[PDB]
């Protein structure tokens, strides 16, 4: 995605919707 | 108004206070009369400060 | 028609080609039509007072057989007229007089009445009246009620795809929105379970409502699902087969019948196989016993012998259940038709989640849902459920609701019952299910077929309706116990309840607001306005961008570019030019019916839903002669989209090129050239132009400007045509033409002009006569201009010579650099009229006196006041002067030692009264144009109040006598004429006294009856004058009723003249703002070779970034216009002759080819032509139609006639060095408005003012403004810098510390800059508030 | 008792005669958000004011224009105390009567109290710390605050009527805080990145672009001059064109020694304008910096190096001068914008026609089923898009270089002197995108749902837009206005969470 | 996350500002938490020098006087 809301999500640490696994 | 936190009580001014632009002039008239009471004899000053 | 009389004075040259098929209707239509519908006699349930009456009536008592019905209503004459209503402050209203009939039925009837008393017209309430200009006067202030835009009552099907559950799958929900009563919602879920919730309440499984309608389980499956017939014939399971059922399924076994195998197992049944079965007509095939393992049985099944239930309806059959029902002798078993693609098995799974069984069960669970926690009762549940959607009282869709409901359900009846029926509910569910099945589509809220427009008439009807129900409870309550003939329909119906419903609306409602009157466009653009806000609407915080956004349906109805830019964008809009309210209340727009290949001029109005299927042409299209489309394909819009369309396809075509925009946008010349952002700003700011001292006229224009001036009531239009008999700056008297004149009373029309007076915005509204003594005027011509109108056109400002070039940075951002010539010509000067008030109240210490004896003021101070203490009329005053002397009792001052010596030395008696006198606010300076004194009834009027009263008394008689005198002469001058016909004696008649004329009769003829008529009307006037004078005198002398506590009030009206100064906002029509920076001498102004300076210097850099190119064109053509003027100014100054002038002007009005203007030589070659040229010498007014406007080539050609270059740029020389400017610069004439932000309003400064009591904080009490607010963000700004001390001083000594502030001030004067801060009272108060609870909060240590 | 302490946790008792529930002590502390006292907003402050702001190019960067009247009321205590310090007033009351009378002598007392005494200026959206800056007050007739142009960027302050607030630093520590931290001259650089925030804005940079630029043949081409002094003497007198290619002797400096300024002199190949501008460049900067065309980007890098080399004081005084000279020469230039300044390509109509055949081709492919609907749509959208690029880069070539002029020979061609191009090239205002909308066709707009209409706007603003074209343009506008008006509030929220966490 | 991390602050006056006031006051009042200031938000509320910038000198000088002879 992207934009100003993308920044807020980053600093909010939110785990994404369909994340990967390490 | 505005639905803002402005509430009636916020608009009621204080009339029993004394404005600073004034309080300064009170402190001044003391300095004024205190100066002018030094222009008299020590008994006139004592007598006027007494009355 | 073919040019009016004030059109002969000046004509605006009109470019544009497309002929106008339809002309701008009355711009105030909406406001006026609605209220006309509200108050009116309609002999049926069509909306009106009649309908609202018939709704709540007749009122019958509770079982008491005492009934009250309604006869008729009437509106009495207003108590005060509009003008008087404004001065005094009451509301302009009429009494509502309604006839009522009280019947009481004999107890234990056959229905018959013991007695019925008809109470003659009991009075209930005064309903407000709308001015002829479409405004209301609530309390002395013109107010407008904005039309509302809301969601139309009806059914609406939405999606909610996406966001829900983030699994996709979408969703489908239906919503039934009545005009009144509770909401009914249906929605799916991820499990395909249909749910229902009443209003926003708890979600419940859908079927629970069907049970409350008395539908058993067996009948629910039968409604929403088809039947798969299974036959047990001979033995082992045959089945009925409808050949279409096999589409979308794969064979689960051998499909064979008629000794021929059509489909095998594992072969999907396609269109080929289906064709075989259909054409071979296979009704019955053999199926296995295991296929019914999933099929849900339709009805109930019992064992004939044992009378025991084998399987309940809506149960999944199994191979064992089939055995137990087969041996019982069951041949047939009905099962559900279920397809996971086409017809969904939804309802079936909903029943399994349904906790209820029968109607009583469902009603309990419903009653307990809506009103939980309380024990349920059968009658309670029954009562509730019947009261929700089935009660004529608590539920109505009205006409619009029922119509859209049935229409959206594909029904026939377009009108029907106002409550819900079981048939209705079932169909809606079917549609939602039909959509989930894939056949059919969902609506969208933004479509204008689902957006309905209310308006004053409709809204007042709802409120008056509310009054009648709350009065209804009372009438029944009283008619319960009533004694027979004692009470009557007065003692029951009250006033205050009904009167207060309507009064609460107009008085305070989000839709009732101060007319924005600084400006005619402002008025007229307010009166046409839409709002989605207010009651029954959304809020800025609630609704998102979907609704704010422009919708395809907005074309021709709502203007795309006129909306506020701000917190609510797209939440307002404005009405389009040609838009009209649909019969049912939608928005419909004008169109032209195109039959075969011809464009017919029959107009056809299409609503938002009406227009959908038709193909509509473009306003701009090329047709000719017979009006056949020139091009083989023409640009058109059909369904929600635009593409090229074939020559003969189009069903309709746009009426005008303007119809897309609004009066605001239609006034921007060369609009087609400006980016929409700047256009918005343009039509938004144009409403803010404060009028000027000299109304100019736009040099560049559209052609709407004429229409806005007249349709708005600011100007004064001729009622009937004739010749002006008398012209004064006060009034205008017209002698009517006889053809337009009515036979009796003869007559002349006397127009009393408005003179200098306060507007809502404190601007000046003053009319000036535009006609000259003894001049012909035709009906519908402008007699006198209002503020900001010129010779019938609309001038919101003054056009001026403008140059684009950076001048030494003084224009830096948008800043504007204005020559001194402008301020000297006083052309941008503005006149403000302010109303200041002085109140004499009542305190426990004593009443306050308005007396002119004021402690501690010199003779110079008390000079400007008369003996009574009020400033004289006409005395020029400035800031600080005492307008009204006022003094209030405060006893026992309790002074101090040093004050006592002072009084002792100077022997001054310190008064028992303190000075409250009203004085002029700081800095504002003007001339007093008026004074009013309102006095409580019973307190003796003072000297001045009496002087005023006598003057008004005297002034009233002069005006009324003036009326009667002109009127009488006007009548007798007609008698003279009728007497001269049939019995003519010319010189003989005027010798004898005129009063004795009425004796002479006439030969038998109608002329004898005419003399009779004039006699009657003459004597009527004689007495009518008398009655009018009496009423006025009483109204003058009667003590106005005032508020509690107020003994008397004095209002002074100042007329301030502000001119223009740096800091004022100025803008063009294109959305280009500016703030005047420096006022430069004429010496320093860039001038041309001819030596003529330029008025304003704009920064060119503002043009490319914000894309508005029209502002440049507006300059260019303008320059050209002035050219045509200047040339004329020379030939008129040459006094060539009528021929040369006539010749040159004609050239201008033609302009090379193909325009719609036509023109003269019909005009009288001498008196009319010379007058026209005289008005053009200032410049040649031009009309640029909105999208039909002129073109570059046309402008350059007009510049050719001008003698001025095509480039539109010339050489300019700096007035300082006199040296040239490299490169040519564009110079021309741009129309510019002065908005009212003027700097000497905004500017405020405070050192030390008053303070708030509860928390000590700066508060303005004197209109000495409270300090600037220092915020959180501002605190951070100080924290980022290292400045601690500024912040402490900011939030401590400068504000909240009641000590530190004074200890500081003394240091400032002593010359010691320090602070002894202490603790802010806010936190100090917070401690007590915390400590006031059980919390011990202490300050530790040291 | 419960209702008294915190109301709303049980029944919500309602106040007497008024439907609205009465506010309890817990509700007195609480609010939006947390506490009312310090939350935005946050207490009113004395000694303050506000008004509309205007330009004031004469100002030095460290000062601002202050209305006479505002200053009188602001410094009232200072004025009172100074008036009787010098003995112009018997007592404070008589002083009050003096300023209330506005006796002529008081204005002079105010010039004393103003001189060294900064005032704080602020704007609406206080975002970063540059949102408040200190200035030295300059008494000005009139009711508008004048604000040095170079600062308007840090404040994001237009002249379209934006208003600013003034605050007086009463205590001494505040005066010195204002002068040494918040003073204009002491913060010239954005805290977000070291790049200078004092960068010249628009008129000024157009001035320097028009100043240092060169045409091919102009009066004085080829001659030689001793130094910048006689260059200006040549120009102002009308002998030489502002831009002409010329060799002149210049003296540059390099501090490349150890803390020591080296000097070197040479014959530099340059123009007349660049020669004049060199008069401003302090000391250790090389002549290389002014010899180019001086666009908005370079004119900033000029200031930066000046700062990183000579330090602060030279940079400030440098900055002032650039502004003064920028405005000045730009005014001489007589730059303007006419309608004939926007040049449409001669080939536009032809490109449209070519792009129009492709769409009718793909349509023919869809009618015969050779291509699917979606695949069709994408194709048509692409060709129109390609067309837009074609026209844009058409009008860009024509507009940019089309000045074709003669030096001693037949022809040669340079960058155009056309008004609007200079604006876009220098960096002042306007951009290739916006220019493209003026001359070349403008875009393919987008319907509200987010799809893009396959019939672009074939016209532009120099030509007319018809009804539809404008209407289609509308959605784009509305989403723009809406997005900014809502997104303005959102930005603030982000800083809030951030400063709270830090 | 930022909104979560800002939640923990030792000083309760700061927390009563941007957090939910009721809960902060109670939850702190039981433990008898003693707020030492030391922060920015809190010093602004109570109206004294910010423990940064010009004020940093002050707080430093006081902080050492505290818990000391
Ligand atoms: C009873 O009405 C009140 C409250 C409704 O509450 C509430 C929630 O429901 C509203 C409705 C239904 C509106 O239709 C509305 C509105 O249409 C509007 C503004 C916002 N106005 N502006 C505010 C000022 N600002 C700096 C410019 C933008 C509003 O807030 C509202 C508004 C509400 O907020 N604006 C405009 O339409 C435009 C673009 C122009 C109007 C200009 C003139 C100037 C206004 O008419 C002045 C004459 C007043 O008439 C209003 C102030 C009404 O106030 C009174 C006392 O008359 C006020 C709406
Ligand atoms: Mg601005």
């Amino acid at each position: 995605t992207g934009g100003l809301p993308r920044v807020a999500d980053l600093f909010e640490a939110r785990r994404p919707k369909e994340p990967a696994i390490l | 108004g505005d639905d803002e936190d402005s509430h009636l009580g916020d608009f009621i001014e204080d009339t029993t206070l004394e404005l600073p632009l004034d309080s300064a002039t009170t402190e001044s008239l003391r300095a004024a009369t205190h100066d002018v009471l030094a222009g008299l004899t020590a008994r006139e000053a004592k007598v006027l400060r007494m009355r | 028609m073919v040019y009016s009389y004030t059109e002969k004075k000046r004509i605006r040259k009109d470019f544009g080609k497309r002929p106008q098929v339809l002309d701008v209707p009355y711009l105030l239509s909406i406001q006026l039509d609605s209220f006309q519908k509200f108050i009116e006699q309609d002999p049926e349930g069509q909306y009106g007072l009649e309908a609202a009456f018939r709704s709540v009536f007749p009122i019958q008592s509770y079982s008491g057989n005492s009934e009250l019905q309604y006869v008729s209503y009437r509106l009495g004459e207003p108590v005060f007229d509009v003008q008087e209503c404004q001065i005094r402050g009451v509301t302009y209203s009429a009494p509502l007089r309604v006839k009522l009939r009280l019947v009481i039925y004999e107890r234990e009837a056959p229905e018959g009445t013991v007695k019925d008393i008809k109470e003659q017209e009991v009075y209930m309430g005064e309903i407000p009246l709308m001015t002829d200009n479409g405004t209301f006067v609530i309390n002395g202030t013109e107010r407008v009620i904005v039309s509302q835009l809301h969601r139309s009552p009806g059914v609406f099907f939405d999606s909610d795809k996406g966001k829900t559950h983030s699994s996709g799958k979408v969703l489908y929900n239906a919503r039934i929105i009545p005009y009144r009563g509770s909401w009914l919602d249906f929605e799916f879920d991820p499990k395909d379970n249909l749910f229902v919730r009443i209003d926003r309440r708890r979600k419940l499984p859908a079927t629970i409502i069907l049970r409350a309608l008395n539908y058993t389980t067996e009948q629910i499956l039968d409604l929403f699902f088809e039947k798969v017939i299974f036959e047990i014939r001979d033995n082992k399971l045959q089945m009925e087969l409808v050949p279409e059922r096999l589409r979308g399924e794969t064979a689960s076994f051998d499909i064979e019948a008629n000794g021929k195998v059509y489909v095998e197992k594992g072969r999907r049944i396609t269109a080929r196989h289906i064709r075989q079965l259909e054409k071979d007509d296979v009704k019955l095939i053999e199926v296995p016993v295991e296929y019914i393992a999933g099929k849900v049985v339709a009805k109930d099944y019992i064992d004939e012998s044992t009378g025991e239930l084998i399987c309940a309806a809506n149960m999944e059959l199994s191979l064992d259940l089939l055995a137990k029902l087969s041996q019982s002798g069951h041949k047939r078993i009905e099962t559900l038709f279920t397809n996971d693609l086409d017809h969904g098995p939804y309802i079936s799974e909903t029943l399994r989640v349904d906790p209820t069984n029968d109607r009583l069960s469902a009603l309990v669970e419903i009653y307990r849902m809506m009103r939980p926690g309380e024990p349920p009762t059968r009658e309670a549940a029954e009562s509730l459920f019947e009261n929700l959607f089935f009660s004529e009282d608590r539920y109505d869709l009205s006409a619009v609701g029922r119509m859209k409901f049935n229409r959206s359900l594909l029904r026939e009846e377009i009108e029907g019952s106002g409550i819900l029926s079981k048939d209705d509910i079932i169909d809606v569910m079917k549609k939602l299910i039909d959509i989930r099945n894939g056949k059919g589509e969902v609506d969208d809220i933004d479509h204008l077929g689902n957006r309905r427009i209310r308006s004053v008439g409709e809204m007042a009807e709802n409120q008056f309706r509310v009054g009648l129900v709350r009065v209804e409870r009372a009438v029944k309550e009283r008619l319960s116990l009533g004694d027979l003939d004692t009470l009557m329909p007065q003692d029951m119906i009250n006033a205050k309840p009904i009167s207060a419903a309507v009064k609460e609306f107009f008085g305070s409602s989000q839709l009732s607001q101060f007319m924005d009157q600084n400006n005619p466009l402002s008025e007229i653009t307010h009166k046409r306005r839409i709002s989605a806000l207010g009651p029954g609407g959304l809020t800025r915080e609630r609704a998102g961008f979907e609704v704010r956004d422009v919708h395809p349906t907005h074309y021709g109805r709502v203007c795309p570019i006129e909306t506020p830019e701000g917190p609510n964008i797209g939440l307002i809009n404005s009405l389009s030019v040609y838009a009209q309210t649909n019969e049912y209340g939608f928005l419909e727009t004008p169109y032209r019916k195109v039959t075969d290949g011809v464009v017919t001029d029959e107009i056809h109005y299409l609503s938002a839903i009406e227009e959908g299927n038709y193909v509509i042409a473009q306003a701009n299209s090329n047709l000719d002669e017979e009006g056949h489309f020139v091009e083989d394909l023409v640009t058109c819009r059909s369904k929600g989209e635009s593409s090229l369309f074939s020559r003969d396809q189009v069903d309709y075509m746009d009426v005008s090129t303007q119809q897309v925009v609004s009066v605001g946008a239609s006034l921007i010349p060369f609009l087609e050239h400006d980016d929409a952002n700047r256009a918005l700003m343009g039509a938004n700011m144009q409403r803010q132009a404060v009028p000027t001292l000299r109304a100019d006229k736009p040099l560049v224009g559209t052609g709407m400007e004429r229409a806005v001036a007249v349709d708005s009531g600011v100007t004064a239009v001729a009622k009937r045509g004739g010749v002006v008999q008398y012209v004064d700056a006060s009034r205008i008297v017209i002698k009517v033409n006889e053809d337009e004149m009515y036979p009796g009373e003869a007559g002349i029309d006397i127009y009393n002009l408005t003179k200098y007076t306060r507007s809502n915005q404190n601007t000046c509204i003053n009319q000036m006569p535009c006609v000259s003594l003894g001049e012909p005027v035709e009906r519908g011509d402008v007699l006198a201009d209002g503020p900001s109108t010129d010779l019938g056109e609309l001038a919101l400002g003054q056009n001026m010579r403008v140059a684009f070039m950076p001048w030494n940075g003084y224009n830096f951002e948008d800043s504007i650099l204005v020559s001194e010539r402008v301020v000297q010509e006083d052309r941008f000067t503005t006149i403000h009229i302010q109303e200041l008030a002085c109140v004499s109240r009542d305190t426990k210490l004593g009443p306050e006196e308005i007396t002119a004896d004021i402690p501690n003021v010199g003779e110079a101070a008390l000079s400007k006041l008369d003996e009574s203490g009020i400033v004289y009329i006409g005395a020029e005053v400035t800031g600080g002067d005492i307008l009204v002397g006022k003094v209030t009792p405060k006893g026992e001052t309790q002074l101090t030692p040093e004050e006592k010596l002072l009084r002792a030395i100077f022997g001054e008696k310190a008064s028992d009264v303190k000075d409250s006198s009203l004085r002029v606010p700081n800095g504002v300076s003007g001339t007093v144009i008026d004074v009013q004194v309102f006095t409580r009834d019973g307190v003796e009027k003072d000297k001045r109040a009496l002087e005023i009263e006598e003057m008004q008394l005297k002034q009233a008689k002069k005006d009324l006598s003036e009326e009667l005198q002109i009127l009488e002469a006007g009548l007798f001058s007609r008698i003279r004429a009728v007497l001269v016909a049939g019995g003519v004696e010319a010189e003989k008649l005027d010798k004898l006294p005129r009063d004795r004329w009425l004796e002479l009769g006439l030969t038998d003829e109608e002329k004898q009856n005419q003399l009779e008529q004039l006699a009657e009307q003459y004597d009527e006037l004689k007495h009518e004058f008398e009655k009018k004078l009496e009423a006025k005198r009483r109204k003058i002398t009667q003590g106005d009723d005032l508020a509690p506590g107020v003994l008397k009030i004095v209002k002074v009206y100042l007329a301030v003249k502000r001119r223009i100064q740096p800091g004022d906002k100025m803008a063009g029509r294109h959305g280009n703002k500016g703030v005047i920076s420096k006022i430069n001498p004429i010496e320093d102004m860039p001038y041309d070779e001819n030596g003529t300076p330029v008025d304003i210097v704009l920064n060119p850099l503002g043009v490319p970034s914000r894309m508005n190119i029209g502002q440049i064109l507006e300059t260019h053509l303008g320059m050209a216009a002035k050219g045509i003027g200047d040339k004329i100014n020379a030939m008129l100054k040459q006094q060539q002759e009528v021929a040369k002038l006539r010749e040159f002007i004609q050239r201008a009005y033609d302009l090379g080819a193909d325009v719609r203007q036509k023109v003269d030589l019909s005009t009288f070659s001498d008196e009319e032509v010379m007058r026209l040229a005289e008005n053009l010498r200032k410049g040649m007014p031009i009309a640029t139609p909105v999208f039909d406007g002129a073109k570059e080539a046309e402008i350059k050609e007009l510049l050719k006639l001008g003698d001025l270059p095509t480039s539109g740029q010339i050489r300019l020389y700096d007035g300082r060095t006199g040296e040239q400017f490299e490169r040519p610069v564009t110079v021309g004439y741009m129309y510019m408005l002065k908005l009212n932000h003027l700097v000497d309003d905004k500017m405020h400064a405070r050192s030390t003012g008053s303070y708030s009591l509860v928390t000590q904080q700066p508060l303005g009490g004197k209109a000495q403004f409270g300090g600037q607010r220092f915020g959180e963000m501002e605190v951070w700004a100080l924290e980022a810098y290292g400045a601690a001390y500024t912040l402490q001083e900011m939030l401590t000594v400068k504000s909240d510390d009641v000590n530190g502030r004074t200890k500081m001030y003394k240091n400032i004067v002593d010359g010691n800059h320090q602070m002894e801060p202490g603790m802010p009272e806010s936190f100090n108060v917070l401690l007590k508030e915390i400590r006031s609870l059980g919390i011990n909060i202490e300050l530790e240590d040291e | 008792v419960d209702a008294l302490l915190d109301n709303g946790r049980r029944g919500r008792a309602i106040t007497g005669s008024n439907k609205r529930p009465l506010k309890s002590l817990a509700d007195m502390i609480k609010g939006k958000q947390g506490r009312f006292r310090q939350n935005l907003l946050g207490k009113r402050v004395d000694y303050s004011g506000r008004s509309v702001i205007t330009v004031g190019p004469y100002l030095r960067l460290h000062q601002c224009g202050l209305p006479k009247k505002m200053a009188l009321e602001l410094f009232k205590p200072f004025i009172y105390g100074k008036l009787e310090l010098r003995g112009l007033a018997t007592t404070i009351k008589a002083a009050k009567k003096m300023v209330e009378r506005e006796e002529a002598v008081v204005w002079d007392i105010l010039d004393e109290v103003i001189r060294e005494h900064p005032v704080l200026l602020n704007r609406a959206p206080t975002l970063h710390r540059l949102g408040i800056q200190a200035f030295e007050p300059v008494l000005i007739e009139g009711k508008a605050i004048q604000l040095h142009p170079l600062v308007c960027a840090a404040y994001n302050a237009d002249f379209d009527g934006d208003q600013m607030a003034v605050h007086v630093p009463l205590t001494l520590e505040a005066q010195l805080e204002a002068r040494a931290l918040m003073m204009s001259t002491n913060n010239i650089l954005s805290p977000a990145n070291g790049e200078p925030i004092i960068v010249p804005s628009q008129d000024v940079v157009l001035g320097l672009y028009y100043m240092t630029r060169d045409c091919v043949n102009a009066k004085g081409e080829g001659m030689v001059l001793t130094g910048p002094k006689e260059a200006e003497r040549l120009y102002r007198s009308g002998l030489a064109s502002l831009h002409a290619r010329v060799k002149v002797r210049i003296t540059e400096y390099e501090k490349d020694a150890n803390g020591e300024l080296v000097a070197k002199t040479s014959l530099k190949d340059t123009t007349v304008g660049r020669a004049i501008l060199w008069m401003i460049v302090p000391k250790g900067l090389p002549y290389s910096i002014v010899n180019q065309a001086l666009g908005k980007k370079a004119i900033s890098k000029m200031l930066n190096t000046c700062y990183r080399i000579l330090g602060l004081k030279p940079t400030v005084i440098f900055a002032d001068q650039i502004m003064y000279t920028g405005f000045a020469y730009a005014a001489r230039s007589g730059a303007s914008v006419g309608i004939d300044d926007m040049v449409i390509p001669e080939k536009k109509h032809e490109i449209i026609s070519e792009a129009e055949a492709e769409v009718a081709e793909i349509q023919e492919q869809f009618q015969s089923g050779l291509v699917t609907a979606g695949e069709r749509y994408n194709k048509v959208i692409d060709i129109w898009a390609a067309a837009n690029d074609r026209v844009s880069k058409a009008m860009m070539d024509n507009l940019q270089t089309e000045t074709v002029i003669n030096r001693d020979g037949q022809e040669e061609k340079q960058v155009s002197f056309n008004s609007i191009y200079m604006m876009a090239d220098s960096g002042a205002r306007g951009s290739a995108a916006q220019i493209r909308q003026l001359a070349g066709m403008r875009g393919l707009m987008a319907k509200p749902d987010g799809s893009i209409i396959e019939t672009p706007i074939t016209a532009n603003f120099r030509e007319g837009l018809n009804v539809l074209q404008y209407f289609i343009s509308t959605h784009g506008a509305r989403k723009g206005l809406a997005d900014t008006a809502l997104k303005t509030a959102n930005s603030g929220y982000l800083t809030r969470r951030l400063v709270d966490v830090a | 996350g930022i909104t979560k991390a800002s939640l923990a602050t030792e000083s309760f006056i700061s927390a009563a500002s941007f957090q939910e006031t009721t809960r902060v006051l109670t939850e702190a009042a039981v433990a008898g938490k003693r707020d030492e200031l030391r922060g920015l938000k809190e010093n602004v509320i109570v109206g004294r020098l910010i423990p940064a910038g010009t004020g940093y000198a002050y707080h430093q000088d006081r902080m050492r006087r505290r818990a000391a002879g």
